[PDB]
């Protein structure tokens, strides 16, 4: 986990062995952030967009920054066209797009694509919809972006991109609206996990399937949680950091896809919110 | 704060 929000924005990057179970700390980041996206690419670890919400200012980011766990070094790469607040990200082969956010009272329905190769950033179409918070996945390298909020409404809507054409289409929407969801894909498709209505932090969880292009309910966890990180490595996964109205919460739930049951497995030192999950 | 992060104003 990179970020995160307790108080103030968070430099953190510390990780979590799920077979060990003990929490230990690794780099900070250079600048705190929250309400970041964390992903891969080729094993390094990229940090993107997010904002540095601080007692001494509030200022949203377009930067990001690359992590290498050979070497405990961020080094900062070129950054976005504008500041990502409340971004998602997607990766395909290796690829990064930047997917909406928002800009002090602009939300994004502009979306960007990095190459770590070459390192660089440039525009493709704008999303039908603005979304920031939105969560993205990727699956049979289509680019998803799933619920959010467009400055007024928060969305049950999806859409997909399509790398070859720069164009967006609008799927089935949720059967939920989800604004701050954690969004990833496992085993088949999409899952969406949690997030804010408007009014309840959720704590039902929903699934995707492609070839019914049908939303689907599964098992609902424990504690409800929005503003949380997603990550996919071994099957069975984890939700970590988040906030359900009161409390930052401080429950790390695990999902098996057998079963369908959810059960805390362990929990870091504080309660954090607004995180880049990735795993290498 | 907010709603969602629970960030401040």
């Amino acid at each position: 986990t990179a970020g995160g929000y307790f108080r103030q924005s968070l430099s953190y990057l510390e990780a979590y062995n799920p077979s060990d179970g003990t929490w230990l700390r690794l780099a900070d980041l250079q600048v705190p952030r929250s309400g970041l996206a964390g992903c891969v690419v080729g094993g390094l670890l990229y940090a993107v967009g997010g904002r540095n919400n601080s007692p001494d200012g509030n200022t949203d980011s377009s930067a990001l920054d690359c992590y290498n766990p050979m070497t405990n070094q961020w080094s900062p790469c070129a950054p976005m066209s504008v500041p990502r607040n409340r971004i998602g990200v997607g990766v395909i082969d290796g690829h990064i797009y930047a997917v909406g956010g928002s800009h002090g009272c602009i939300h994004h329905n502009s979306v960007e694509r990095y190459e770590p190769e070459r390192d660089e950033w440039h525009l493709v179409a704008p999303m039908l919809t603005r979304r920031i918070g939105v969560g993205v996945a990727v699956l049979n390298r289509l680019l998803y972006a799933v619920g959010g909020f467009d400055g007024t409404n928060r969305l049950n809507s999806a859409e997909c991109y399509y790398p070859e054409r720069n164009e967006w289409r609008m799927i089935t929407a949720m059967n939920t609206i989800r604004s701050g969801a954690g969004v990833c894909v496992l085993h088949n498709c999409i899952y969406a996990a949690g997030g804010y209505d408007g009014q309840d932090q959720l704590n039902s969880v929903e699934r995707y399937d492609v070839a019914t292009a049908t939303w689907t309910f599964v098992a609902p966890m424990k504690h409800r949680r929005s503003a949380l990180g997603i990550t996919v490595h071994q099957g069975r996964i984890y939700v970590l950091g988040g906030y359900d109205g009161h409390t930052f919460l401080d429950s790390v739930e695990c999902y098996d896809p057998d079963t369908d049951t959810w059960s805390e497995v362990t929990r870091m030192t504080s309660g954090r919110s607004g995180v880049g999950v990735a795993v290498t | 704060l907010d709603e969602e992060a629970g960030e401040f104003l």
